[PDB]
């Protein structure tokens, strides 16, 4: 998954902590995404809010 | 004893523009002499004598010019005057005998002019101006004083903000009891030439500087 | 060059100002809101002129004089070269 | 040298024991001797002598000195209290000298003894009485600063909380966010006569020496 948005979560919590469980779900399954930086290459600036569980 | 002195505090320091040092000189030439209040921070020139060393200054170089001393108190009126939206004075790298140099080219031919200078007195820095300062460190603690206890009020206030509250909250930014030794260790720790000192006090100087 | 530097020390002006004043006051062209007092006085037998301005006394110049012995030849041909000037001048402006 | 200095500037900002006059005074103790220091940035009485010139003004100058410089040096170092236990220093202003006649007295007969105030050092106090304006300025006039500016953070996140639910119900905590310009005014126009706390220096000794010592640690 490729996008400008380090962290597209301003919005309400509850999407998040479905996106987190939903993450889970599919870690559990066997799936697993990748994401990297688009807007700002270089400088670690992108996943501020992905780098907690993707990997 | 007290007029001239209370009337020169209230006119603003003014900083010259020579971009090699700090300069805090007060200036105010209108009547009673002049007050030509010369401080490089380490020595301030008490210029407030009368028209005796105007007088020799004028007349050991000129010997076919005189002007009055009208004329002379005008000029030094107007000498500033487009200086605190140039009357520069450069000083030298030189030893003891510090002789100041003015090689700007006006005519081709250099123009001689001679800055006298007394001994620095050592005595000159530990009577009167630090106690405004203090009292306007007392006024800048009883603000901070102020804004902190604003600071638990309001956090009391949050602490009623989560039994009505419940907002859309990011999970990183939660109120954690206030703890004394964490707010010390913060403010010491982490948050800890001399012209920051006048282009960041020359503004705020004003404000306390009265009363 | 005897009394220029007290005209660029005084009131701290550098040259080109007073090159630029020089040219647009001994050249033609004046300001009628600003009036000239040009204070030749013969009845005190001691030449000297002023620049009155902001209620003060300063100076702009000194000129000592030593009389001319010819000022007929002089005269004469600076008008017959003001009139050959104007010749000139009309001469160009028809062929312009 | 670059030893006094740093070796003195460390010494709490503690009122000396005058019996009428409340000057701000500090010396510390130092194992070579010590040095009375002032800072107000007008005129400047501070005793410091060279050993040479006191060695002549002792043998052939001053015959009341019947006791050696080591009872001195013992007495110096042998003070850990800075504050009296319960030895007044009086004081006479009667007259432009002020003769603090510095009475010393260890328990019993009082020693004869008295203070000059003589020229200070001119390499010394020229070089290192200026610093404590900009030790002052870069680190407490940042340090204010940036609590303030956490204030304002702290009242973004209130407004941006009430803004987004939560709202404000009961009267008692119905107050506006604060601004520094209205808090200036009106402390001006209000409170400024009634804010004046001078006194005797009782944030002196409490809030004043300490972030003080803080601001001329470095």
């Amino acid at each position: 998954l490729f996008t400008n948005e380090d962290n597209p979560h301003g919005n309400d919590s509850a999407k998040a902590s479905r996106a987190r469980t939903k993450a889970g779900d599919l870690r559990d399954t066997g799936i697993f995404l990748d994401l990297m930086h688009l807007k700002k290459p270089g400088g670690f600036d992108i996943s501020l809010f992905y780098r907690d569980i993707i990997s | 004893m007290e007029e001239l002195e209370q009337g020169l505090l209230m006119q603003p320091w003014a900083w010259l523009q020579l971009a090699e040092n700090s300069l805090l000189a007060k200036v105010f030439i209108t009547k009673q002499g002049y007050a030509l209040l010369v401080s490089d921070l380490q020595q301030v020139w008490h210029e407030q004598v009368d028209t005796s060393v105007v007088s020799q200054r004028a007349k050991e170089l000129n010997k076919r010019l005189t002007a009055p001393p009208a004329a002379f108190l005008c000029h030094l009126d107007n000498l500033l005057r487009p200086l605190l939206k140039e009357a520069t004075f450069s000083c030298d790298c030189v030893a003891d005998a510090l002789i100041l140099r003015v090689r700007s080219e006006l005519s081709g031919l250099p123009f001689y002019w001679n800055f006298h200078c007394m001994l620095a007195s050592p005595s000159l820095v530990s009577q009167h101006l630090i106690r405004p300062l203090m009292g306007m460190s007392l006024a800048l603690q009883c603000q901070v004083r102020e804004l902190a206890t604003l600071l638990h009020m309001k956090d009391l206030e949050i602490q009623d903000y989560q039994e009505s509250g419940a907002t859309l909250i990011r999970d990183r930014l939660k109120t954690e009891p206030f703890e004394e030794n964490s707010f010390l260790e913060q403010f010491m720790i982490e948050k800890l030439d001399g012209k920051p000192f006048v282009m960041n006090l020359q503004d705020l100087y004003m404000a306390v500087t009265t009363q | 060059e005897s009394e220029i530097s007290q005209e660029a020390d005084d009131m701290a002006m550098e040259k080109g100002k007073y090159v630029g004043e020089l040219r647009k006051a001994l050249l033609s062209g004046a300001g009628p809101a600003d009036v000239y007092t040009f204070n030749f006085s013969k009845e005190s037998c001691y030449f000297f002129f002023e620049k009155n301005l902001k209620d003060v006394s300063f100076r702009l110049g000194s000129f000592n004089l030593e009389k001319v012995e010819n000022p007929a030849e002089v005269i004469r041909e600076l008008i017959c070269y003001c009139l050959d000037t104007i010749a000139e001048n009309q001469a160009k402006n028809e062929h312009l």
